[PDB]
């Protein structure tokens, strides 16, 4: 199972 | 928290119009001019055969990777979108999981040439025969027919910008915690979009736009054909498919 969306949304 | 979560004035609606058209321009992946400046660089019969000769798993990998890259710009558009970042993380994920593919399918009509029925794929323009090795002919003709329909509307970048914000900001997505907060943002973007169509004398395309069931059917067909490929090549998905793609279309 993966969770890359949480990272993309946080990464600024 | 955010202005667009309450009733906005005509002035505020005007700033939302420029905000959305701005956020879109910064995240469009390819400029419209670059895409129109290639309509003549078509794949040769030899190159088309080359794609057709590729295995099913290789064709799926190439396509999943291209889908993932296009989705990544859609995530950026979402982040730069007015009000999206003021929503909770649950709702941000809900909206992106349901809306990302639908945005890519809309954005895609720019990369499609209605004159020769070709799409800009890997550097050149090729017809739907290029994707014959995928083994999902109904899905490919459905995605081409949809882009052919949107191409007939003669969208401006601003219109694509405004409409793609609406496709994403959908208060009817199952699993939304702050449903009323998404309802107000959707209303303000509907106002923003309809204001521009009014101001540009383009309100006639409103009746010519596709139903929300059409974007759903295409997304569901994609998940269906992915489940079929996954059953045939489980390791290819597990080992060679991008994690963002798996997260959006296989739930991990
Ligand atoms: N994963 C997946 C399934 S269909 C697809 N497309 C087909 C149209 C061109 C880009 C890639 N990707």
């Amino acid at each position: 199972k993966h969770k890359i969306l949480h990272r993309l949304l946080q990464d600024s | 928290e955010n202005l667009y979560f309450q009733g906005a004035s005509l002035t505020e609606i005007e700033h939302l119009v420029q905000s959305v058209c701005k956020s879109y321009r910064e995240t469009c992946q390819l400029r419209l001019e670059d895409l129109l400046r290639q309509r003549s660089n078509i794949f040769s019969r030899e190159e088309v055969t080359g794609y057709q000769r590729k295995s099913m798993w290789e064709m799926w990998e190439r396509c999943a990777h291209h889908l993932t890259e296009a989705i990544q710009y859609v995530v950026e558009f979402a982040k730069r979108l007015s009000g999206f970042m003021e929503l909770c993380q649950n709702d941000q994920i809900v909206l992106l999981k349901a809306g990302a593919m639908e945005v890519v399918l809309v954005r895609m009509c720019r990369a499609y040439n209605a004159d020769n029925r070709t799409v800009f794929f890997e550097g050149k323009y090729g017809g739907m025969e290029l994707f014959r090795a995928l083994g999902c002919s109904e899905l490919i003709s459905s995605i081409f027919d949809f882009s052919h329909s949107l191409s007939a509307l003669h969208f401006s970048e601003d219109e694509i910008a405004l409409y793609t914000a609406l496709v994403l900001i959908n208060a009817h997505r199952p699993g939304l915690q702050e449903k009323r907060k998404v309802e107000q943002l959707q209303y303000n973007l509907e106002l923003a979009f309809h204001h521009h169509l009014c101001k540009t004398h383009r309100q006639s395309i409103l009746a010519k736009l596709p139903p929300k069931g059409k974007l759903r059917s295409l997304c569901s067909q994609h998940v269906e054909r992915l489940q079929i490929f996954q059953h045939l090549h489980p390791i290819v998905v597990q080992a060679a498919f991008p994690p963002l793609y798996k997260e959006l279309f296989s739930g991990g």
